[PDB]
């Protein structure tokens, strides 16, 4: 059964899923005082694609970004709800949601499927969500067994221990924003496997002078790229 | 493999699943209810928690009432009685809206063991786990104590004993005869039976002393004994 | 998991019946319904269902309304659940027909919805047996008898053997005396099953009769003059 | 529990394959073989059925609109029924007379919903509808349990449909009269059944016409049919 | 199964449900579509029996609405249900929104259907992958592929159904960006025919414009086979 | 292995396996402990950390002014558990005038552990809960998956919380003439028998009379700390 | 309307006129008003035509269900039971003043049932618009015990008071005996042109077809 | 929780069906004869059991009569259901229901249980005798759903044999006295054994008109 | 003042071996309007089996759609045409399954009872479906108090076809002329066993 526990403890189901998130393009997440960068590689499939169709960093609300991991229907259906959600919140209370709260909700509906109190099997789905709150910039990390975890810098995907162990390394709390973007880039050109460029990574970030969501074009790409090393 | 649902009879036409709750139910801790010549005495030995030194003194408590005079204990699991205590109560409001008087006790007892016995039809619900003590004891009538099992099954007592070591705390108990004994000359008796303390015992009754309606033991009856 | 559930085999049974049967019969309960010209009765053992436990309380005899009863046998739990099934049945028809449901009603009634049972595989037969006797509007009495299978017939005498009532009816063959006569034929043929002598305090008798519709027991000290007045 | 007694009746195999709408197929190739063609004239619609029996394949759906029958008879008549109601509220709903091929789309809907939700099994039986309506004049559909369904000319469905359809498309052509189309029907089901002559005691046979704008629908008896049986027989 | 879930995790972490309505998928027909300037061509394969199948009952080259096509390969059944929901879906974004459903909306919309069965207890996942073509809000033509996991994608030239692979690897290194409609056809029809026999009744080609949805009669698509043989040797 | 399938069956044994797996998924959360004299209560959890660039899981929560928790298992659940109880707690404050007895609130609590255990198609909550209140008194409670509660004089779960065991029965005798630095560096020291404690790893949080629930600051954390040492 | 029944040695006797209006108009000359409900039951009505005529026959096959199912002679008790539920769900509305005769078990029972779900065990009554010249009649000269014959002439000499006196009723005057044993029903118990020339009439069109 | 306990087996065929087939085949016999100017149905059956309590043929309408073989129970309930639907077909129209609309509704009553989810099918076979404007009907209606029309049929046990013997003494012009012989002969291939139904309203043999016969 | 908004009548007559139906043809508006005057009233069930319905013409059209799907899922089950009384007893129950909210409509049944004997079969209805079986003639609509004048003075037993024409086109078009909101054309159909007569009428459009 889905809700069956295991002998040691756990559900079967979201282990499972846990194998089912790290498939899938890689993402890094950084969080500095001026704002919160998002960046993903891009595993185009073939050439005929539309390579702007298939998207990774969505944006919940005007402040807050996500990029995900695992089974795209279900991190779609999630990202939808997470946006249904902070509307319904901007309406009632007609201010821009909390970080922490979005990723609250987005963990509530993610274990809907126990029915402790609908969705019928967990979502294979991981999302770094980062955005900007009246707190400042943030990014938090919530997997399928429903755990969010804050953190200053994260990756995800199938290169996800290979991106994390490069932020562990070449993480600093001072460094600035234009830092964070070399950083996110150094560490995606590492951990990615293809030649970096444009129209290869897709970034955006949230900053904290203006807590919009701001997706990068070319010639923001060739600008990081053209300083790094 | 006749024995993983409740809803399946084995060949032989038993029910497996009620033979393991009754397996469960004889490994809980004891209980007992004694009708003595002035009053019903309830007293529960909680042995399973010897271990546990942190829980608060005298905090675990497996008796309950309803209305004042009905005594109401159990062994087995302290969800599923309390479940069945929360519908004897509720049974007993419902009658109290619908008559106007307090509802009497067999109609009570009938009410409880259909309600338990309805939990061991069907294949999608878990069958409660605790057998059942009401008891109670007026002026005119002296005492009446109903022990309900976990399959629905009713019957009335001049004293009984649920839980482990049941059997002899029955044989100590047949020993005498207590219909012609007062409720504080048991007290004594009940606390000798458990030796062959202040704080894994529940103690309750009863009885005149107390005008017939449910009290914990004070203390300073207790200890004496 | 053919045997499990209440579908056929491939011998077209439904073994979960038989089984419900069977617990039926593991009871060790012995209950006998026979009628009189004018009159039936139900004898059936104070024993309960296989010291200071309260022999008075254990009875296998319910009233169903005043002037119908019945005998259950088989595990206690069903037993009270069928006799709380019975009584509804009997108080709805007496709202919505004006009037007392007779015996016969009664038990095809109790037969449907046990069919009911025996049909939807998610709920369990219930292992329970039952005698009910009354007086319907032509002032004769009726005794039907019902099993966990669903099947309920009219007798003139029932065990719930067969050729000790056969023995005793076809020996027989006032309304005081005819109530008299069919009590001691009961309490002779419970005897005679059981292959035992009798306790005048371990046997419950009911009786329905044209004098007295209601269904009523008989005091323990009746059925002493009675088992006294055998073998004498 | 329950899910352990439970089958998983709608429910993928490996293959991409129903199990339980491969059975009912298997059923209904173990059904009594059901055939239809279209004439100039109308539509044509034979089958193949102890001696005490007193039509259990071709039934009637509506004055435009006729069903041969194949698999388990119980669940077609519940089709037919079903078939029949929805016929009815078109014509309640619109004050026009059901287009053959919107009948079939949602009776094929039922079909196919039993093998897509709940956890009850599909629907054991396949239809030839025959009908006519003025869009598209004279029309046999074929449908199987799945819910998928075709357009046929002539089509049969059954035991030795193979033997069947080969009769059919070597004989079937474009222009037959209602004669000619009867005495085809005969011959493809003397031939599924392996017999040099068709018994007309095992026979069912009818046909939807267009006559004066009127659809009228004939359902053959015996002696009728012993009548074709004859002409069929000198040549 | 009236609510017991169909689809579940695997030990590895795969949902083996999605993967068979894959399988469904690749066991149905080959259907190819091309997008152009202001235009899209689809061209489905077909298979009949001759002499006996009405060849104009089946309909793999839908309609959808008055803007937007689709072509599917996998279950006929499943792809009915789906359209007729498309189409409902279609008809209540005209009515809210008092505007025509963009083609990207109506992906999406097949989309989340798809998710939806493949999310909820006691239904099974549509077995059928669709290309649909249509113009968005912006006049743009667009044509999107949705598979039967709920996952869709916009593609200048895509291929589903069986053999969808080696359609994949041809329309790669032919297609050309834009192209005039006489040689779009022409390159939807010689991609298509990579995997079927070659015969004008193993195709169905039509062409979307601006104004409606056109078959191509059959007197070209002959033409264009012979000239195929001619290239073909 | 045949009867421990669903959360209905009773084994031979007269156990219910599902549950006690629920259960078995307590042990495995990270240890809290909770102390209490005659007007307080302290609770100090270990703050769960996955990586270097993570942020502390939170190990208590406030469900009212005088009632706060601390978890052990699933944290879904635990959070599904705690909503049920902040609803219930302002329900109570809104349709009447005063605050929820805490017994009430806690046999409501088990009455929701123990409805799971009754049917198939649920399963049972897969955490336990301490909670720490002041009604009239400091009083601990300990909720179970199978809808067992107790009330403790001090009380501790999680990982290896057998040394943290040994400490509080070596210690029990003091907590109640202890005073509130005492006692808060009673149950600190306990919790470093679990194990190094830090403010970023330790949570502690007290509640008594005339004190409602609150968490300690890091400061007054960091002092503490030293004290410890 | 005028309906009327009694309760005579060992029968029940129900009178009825048979007369409809649509108001001030005579809508029907031979209107039947007594209602056979089963062998040993019979009622008439009062009121809104539709409300009695459709209440009746859905009486009428409940009792023939529920004799099936309890191969018992069915019982006046129930039919009155039965009447009042249905009445008395519909809080006064579908109004039927019945008179309700049969004989069972327990004897001859007459009923007369009210609109709104009362009933009342009577040896005579009568309903309708000549309900109170019936009733007149019935008073002047009822008596307890008398034979079927002094019954019936009884209810037909009421019934004709009604007709004679109420400008609602008129017509025949149908009458039913109902015994424990069978029933038998009176329908006429009592009884108290130009030819135009062929193609007179202009048409602008005519159209023969043949079946 | 609602699902299907009756399943396409890997042939096509629906085990459950066959076994409560096999179950009925198993069962007491009961046959039907369609004479000129009538219908019969005619059943077999320890000195404590009442006779009139235990009635196989019973009366669905005034002249509609049902007998049956296989399991009691289903057939007391379906029993109910089909007098149910006859109140209900006269409660619409008027007038008596039709034999052969009847016999239609009971099996998609009984279709209904061959495919709805968590039950079984009837463990029965009826034969369903009644007159209507359009003659004399004997309707066999099987545990699958199906129904047959019949001139003359045998639903139990041997049924075979039986089967043989009505085809071989059965004549389509023939009075009721002369199918009532052949149908007594049929079964005893005593008077208190016997249960026979005659199609006046559908009427049930006493004890005496059997044992003249 | 509902069934004012159309106006409308319908009239039924028997004869020997015979059966007249007729109605008015006009559909009116608020009373006054004269909108449509090929309005007619007249609906055929089966050969056998006719209705008249008059009254609000949405109600009209609707009950006709009942009537139409219920006979003919009863034919097409039976295999064979509804019997008269049974068309008549659906009929009364369908309108009482909408005491409450009803359709303001009064339909009128006419036919054949077939026994081969041709017994011709009239009921008039009211909104409810109480229902009047009468043996020589059946009045429903706004001008019901004049039909049941014409047909009470007028009426033969046992006339042929003709006479019946005859005799219910006179009362039909007498009764109308008195009526404002009812007229503007009459249909009449005659149905003997082996045939049906239809005519128009020429009649006032006043």
């Amino acid at each position: 059964g889905v809700n069956t526990f295991s002998p040691e403890g756990r559900l079967f189901q979201v282990e499972y899923a846990l194998g089912a998130i790290k498939l899938g393009s890689t993402a890094v997440g950084i969080c500095v005082n001026d704002g919160v960068i998002l960046a993903s590689e891009r595993r185009i499939s073939s050439t005929l694609i539309e390579k702007d169709s298939v998207e990774k960093l969505l944006s919940i609300d005007d402040h807050i970004g996500c990029a995900m991991s695992g089974l795209m229907a279900d991190a779609r259906t999630l990202i939808d709800y997470a946006r249904v959600e902070c509307n319904h919140y901007k309406f009632i209370y007609n201010e821009n949601i909390n970080i922490k709260s979005c990723v609250e909700l987005i963990s509530e509906l993610a274990l809907d499927f126990s029915n402790l109190s609908i969705m019928s099997r967990p979502f294979g789905v991981a999302l770094l969500i980062g955005g900007v709150d009246k707190n400042g910039p943030c990014l938090w990390y919530t997997e399928p067994s429903g755990t969010n975890t804050r953190f200053s810098a994260a990756s995800i995907g199938s290169a996800q221990e290979g991106a994390e162990l490069l932020l562990q390394e070449n993480y600093k709390k001072d460094m600035t924003f234009e830092q964070a973007e070399i950083l996110a880039l150094t560490v995606l050109r590492q951990v990615m496997e293809d030649k970096l460029s444009t129209s290869n990574v897709e970034i955006c970030a949230i900053k904290k002078s203006d807590q919009t969501f701001y997706k990068y074009n070319t010639d923001d790409i060739s600008r990081i790229i053209d300083v790094l090393p | 493999g006749y024995d993983l649902s409740v809803s399946t009879f084995s060949p032989d036409g038993r029910l497996y699943q009620v033979e393991y709750i009754y397996k469960s139910i004889n490994n809980n801790n004891t209980a007992l209810c004694l009708e003595c010549k002035d009053g019903i005495i309830c007293c529960c030995i909680n042995s399973n928690m010897d271990k546990n030194k942190m829980i608060k003194k005298n905090s675990y408590n497996r008796i309950y009432h309803v209305n004042n005079n009905i005594i109401i204990t159990y062994s087995g699991f302290d969800g599923d009685a309390r479940n069945i205590i929360d519908r004897a109560r509720s049974e007993a409001n419902t009658y109290y809206y619908n008559f106007h008087t307090n509802i009497p006790l067999h109609i009570l007892v009938n009410r409880i063991s259909l309600y338990i016995h309805a939990y061991t039809l069907y294949w999608h619900m878990r069958p409660f786990a605790a057998s059942i003590i009401i008891s109670s004891f007026n002026e005119k009538d002296k005492g009446d104590i109903y022990c309900i099992e976990p399959n629905g099954a009713c019957y009335k007592y001049s004293g009984i004993v649920i839980g482990k070591n049941k059997e002899m705390f029955k044989t100590e108990i047949e020993k005498k005869d207590y219909k012609d004994i007062n409720v504080r000359d048991a007290i004594e008796d009940i606390y000798k039976f458990i030796l062959t303390l202040q704080n894994l015992v529940n103690f309750s009754w009863i009885c005149k002393e107390s005008s017939y309606e449910f009290q914990n033991i004070h203390e300073e009856i207790l200890t004496p004994a | 998991y053919d045997r499990h559930l209440t579908i056929f085999s491939p011998d077209g049974n439904l073994y979960q019946i038989e089984y419900a049967i069977k617990a039926v019969k593991n009871t060790n309960i012995t209950s006998v319904g026979v009628k009189g010209e004018n009159c039936a009765v139900i004898i059936s053992q104070k024993k309960m269902a296989t010291k200071l436990l309260d022999y008075n309380n254990i009875t296998n005899i319910y009233n169903i309304t005043d002037e119908i009863g019945c005998s259950m046998v088989g595990m206690p739990g069903d037993c009270l659940s069928m006799v709380y099934k019975a009584r509804s049945e009997a108080s709805e028809f007496l709202y919505s027909n004006g009037y007392n449901v007779n015996a016969e009603t009664l038990c095809r009634n109790i037969c449907d919805k046990i069919q009911v049972y025996t049909q939807h595989a998610y709920m369990r037969l219930h292992a329970c047996s039952g005698m009910i006797i009354g007086i319907d509007e032509n002032n004769k009495p009726e005794l039907f008898k019902f099993d966990p299978s669903g099947f309920c017939a009219g007798y003139r005498a029932c065990v719930i053997s067969i050729s000790v009532l056969e023995r005793l009816l076809e020996k027989r063959k006032t309304i005081d005396e005819d109530i008299r006569n069919t009590t001691i034929l009961a309490i002779e043929a419970l005897q005679t099953i059981l292959a035992f002598d009798l306790k005048a305090s371990e046997i419950e008798v009911a009786i329905v009769s044209t004098k007295n519709r209601n269904f009523t027991q008989i005091s323990e000290k009746e059925i002493d003059n009675y088992l006294t007045y055998i073998a004498e | 529990m329950a899910r352990r007694y439970d089958s998983r009746t709608t429910t993928f195999s490996p293959e991409g394959r129903l199990y339980q709408v491969e059975y009912a197929l298997e059923a209904i190739n173990n059904a009594s073989i059901t055939i239809g063609l279209i004439t100039k004239d109308g539509v044509i619609l034979g089958a193949d059925k102890s001696k005490l029996i007193d039509y259990e394949k071709i039934y009637k759906i509506d004055k435009h609109i006729f069903c041969g029958v194949a698999g388990l008879n119980a669940d077609a008549n519940i089709l037919i029924n079903q078939s029949r109601l929805y016929a009815q509220r078109y014509l309640y709903n619109y004050n026009e007379v059901q287009p053959v091929s919107q009948l079939v789309v949602q009776i094929c809907d039922i079909k196919q919903s039993y093998t897509q939700y709940g956890g009850l099994r599909p629907y054991g039986v396949s239809f030839l509808i025959g009908g006519y309506d003025t869009k598209d004049g004279y029309q046999l559909y074929h449908t199987d349990p799945s819910g998928n369904y075709s357009g046929w000319f002539a089509t049969a469905i059954g035991t030795n449909n193979l033997t069947a359809s080969s009769v059919l498309k070597q004989e079937w052509k474009n222009d037959m009269t209602l004669e000619e189309g009867l005495l085809l029907a005969l011959k493809t089901l003397a031939k599924s059944t392996d017999t040099e002559i068709p018994k007309s005691e095992k026979i069912e046979l009818a046909y939807l016409t267009n006559k004066d704008g009127e659809v009228y629908q004939k359902y053959l008896t015996e002696k009728e049919i012993e009548e074709l049986i004859k002409l069929y027989t000198q040549k | 199964s009236y609510d017991r879930a169909i689809t579940v995790f695997s030990p590895d972490g795969h949902l083996l449900q999605v993967e068979h309505a894959l399988e469904a998928v690749k066991k149905g027909g080959c259907a190819v579509a091309i997008k152009s300037s202001n235009f899209a061509v689809l061209a489905v394969e077909k298979k009949n029996i001759p002499k006996l199948q009405n060849p104009k009952t089946t309909e793999k080259l839908i309609k959808l609405d008055e803007h937007n096509c689709l072509a599917f390969a996998g279950l006929n059944a499943d792809a009915r249900v789906l359209v007729n929901k498309t189409r409902l879906e279609c008809q209540r974004y005209y009515l809210n929104m008092d505007e025509p459903a963009p083609v990207d909306y109506i992906a999406k919309y097949v989309a989340k259907v798809q998710q939806k069965f493949t999310h909820r207890g006691g239904v099974r996942p549509f077995g059928i992958a669709t290309l649909i073509a249509g113009f968005k809000n912006n006049k743009e033509i667009c044509i999107y592929q949705t598979e039967p996991s709920g996952i869709y994608a916009a593609w200048k030239a895509q291929a589903i159904g069986k053999n969808a692979k080696i359609v994949q690897e041809f329309l790669e290194k032919n297609y050309q960006e834009n192209m005039e409609q006489k040689d779009c056809i022409f390159l939807a029809l010689k991609a298509i025919f990579e995997v079927v026999e070659l015969s004008s009744k193993n195709v169905e080609v039509a062409l979307l414009t601006e104004k409606d949805l056109t078959f191509i009669e059959e007197q070209e698509i002959n033409s264009m086979v012979e000239l195929i043989d001619q290239e073909r040797t | 292995n045949l009867y421990d399938t669903d959360n209905i069956i009773y084994s031979p044994e007269g156990r219910l396996y599902q549950v006690e797996y629920a259960s078995e998924a307590i042990k495995q959360g990270t240890c809290a402990v909770a102390i209490k004299s005659k007007d307080y209560v302290v609770v100090s959890g270990l703050k769960k950390c996955i990586s270097k660039l993570s942020f502390p899981q939170e190990k208590i929560f406030k469900i009212d002014d005088y009632i706060g928790i601390s978890m052990s298992g699933i944290t879904s659940d635990a959070k599904v558990l705690t909503k049920f109880m902040q609803n219930e707690c302002l329900s109570h404050k809104f349709l009447y005038n005063e605050n929820i007895n805490i017994e009430s609130l806690v046999r409501s609590v088990a009455d929701k552990y123990q409805k799971n255990t009754q049917k198939s198609s649920k399963r049972a909550f897969g955490v336990g809960l301490m909670i720490a209140a002041y009604h009239n008194e400091p009083c601990i409670f300990e909720t179970r998956p199978n809808g067992s509660y107790f009330e403790y004089d001090a009380l501790s779960f999680g990982a290896r919380s057998h040394a943290s065991k040994t400490y509080l029965e070596k210690n029990l005798h003091l907590f109640e003439e202890c005073s509130l630095e005492e006692l808060i560096l009673h149950c600190l020291k306990a919790l470093k028998c679990s194990l190094e404690l830090t403010i970023s790893n330790t949570a502690l949080a007290v509640v008594g009379k005339n004190h409602p629930w609150q968490e300690i600051s890091s400061l007054q954390l960091e002092e503490y700390l030293s004290k410890v040492k | 309307t005028t309906i009327c029944g009694l309760v005579c040695q060992n029968a029940v006797i129900l009178g009825a006129d048979t007369r409809a209006t649509e108001g001030p108009i005579v809508a029907d000359k031979n209107c039947s008003k007594l209602h056979y409900i089963s062998k040993n039951i019979w009622c008439a009505g009062a009121g809104v035509a539709g409300d009695l005529e459709h209440t009746t026959l859905w009486l009428q096959h409940n009792v023939e269900l529920h004799r099936l199912n309890t191969n018992t002679q069915p019982r006046v008790s129930m039919c009155v039971s039965r009447l009042t539920q249905e009445l008395f769900k519909y809080q006064g509305y579908k109004v039927c003043a019945i008179v309700l005769g049969g004989v069972d078990v327990n004897g001859p029972q007459l009923y007369g049932i009210h609109p709104h779900g009362s009933s009342c065990l009577l040896p005579f009554t009568a309903l309708g618009s000549g309900s109170l010249n019936a009733m007149a009649v019935l008073e002047a000269k009822y008596r307890d015990n008398m034979t079927i014959e002094e019954g019936k002439n009884l209810v037909c000499e009421a019934i004709c008071a009604g007709i004679f006196n109420d400008l609602g009723s008129g017509g025949n005057v149908d009458i039913c005996v109902i015994t424990k044993d069978s029933y038998q029903h009176i329908r006429p118990y009592k009884e108290p042109p130009t030819i135009y020339p062929k193609g007179t009439t202009p048409i602008l069109s005519e159209k023969i077809e043949y079946i | 929780y609602s699902f299907s306990l009756t399943t396409f087996s890997p042939t096509g065929k629906l085990v459950q069906i066959e076994y409560a087939l096999n179950r009925v085949s198993s069962s007491s016999p009961a046959l039907g004869i369609r004479a000129k100017n009538g219908v019969i149905i005619a059943t077999e059956k320890n000195e404590l059991i009442e006779e009139n309590s235990i009635f196989k043929i019973q009366q669905i309408s005034e002249h509609i009569g049902i007998v049956y073989a296989g399991m009691p129970g289903d057939f007391r309930v379906l029993l109910k259901r089909a007098r149910k639907e006859a109140i209900r077909y006269s409660l619409q129209y008027g007038s008596e229901i039709l034999v052969k609309e009847l016999v239609k509704i009971i099996a998609s009553i009984v279709q209904e249980f061959t495919q709805t989810g968590g039950v079984r099918p009837f463990g029965l076979s009826l034969l369903i005798c009644g007159v209507d404007v359009y003659g004399y009907h004997l309707y066999q209606i099987d545990p699958s759903g199906c129904y047959f029309n019949w001139m003359a049929t045998c639903v139990g046990k041997d049924y075979q044999n039986n089967m043989s013997f009505l085809e071989k003494r059965y004549n389509k012009d023939i009075e009721i006295e002369d199918a009532i012989h052949t149908a007594i002969l049929t079964l005893k291939e005593n008077e208190k054994n016997i249960e026979i139904g005659v199609a006046k309203p559908f009427k049930i043999l006493t004890q005496n008109e059997i044992k003249d016969y | 003042s509902i069934y004012n908004y159309n106006g409308g009548c319908v009239l039924g007559m028997s004869g020997s071996n015979c059966v007249a139906i007729a109605c008015d043809l006009r559909l009116g508006a608020n009373t006054f309007t004269t909108v449509s005057t090929k309005f007619s009233k007249i609906f055929k069930m089966n050969n056998n089996v006719y209705v008249g319905l008059s009254g609000l013409a949405t109600d009209i059209q609707t009950l006709y759609e009942i009537l139409r799907y219920r006979v003919n899922l009863y034919e097409v089950r039976q295999d064979a045409e509804m019997d008269v009384e049974c068309f008549a007893n659906m009929l009364s129950s369908i309108l009482y399954s909408n005491r409450f909210s009803p359709y303001f409509v009064n339909p009128i049944v006419v036919g054949f009872k077939l026994k081969v004997n041709y017994e011709p079969y009239l009921t008039a209805y009211d909104l409810i479906g109480a229902k009047c079986e009468t043996r020589d003639f059946v009045v429903n609509g706004v001008t019901s108090e004049q039909l049941f004048g014409m047909c009470e003075s007028l009426y033969v037993k046992d006339q042929d076809e003709n006479g019946l024409f005859e005799t219910i086109s006179q009362c039909l078009l007498s009764a109308l002329d008195r009526d404002c909101i009812s007229g503007w054309g009459a249909e009449v159909l005659v149905l003997t066993p082996e045939k049906i007569i239809k005519k128009k009428l020429k009649a006032r459009m006043d």
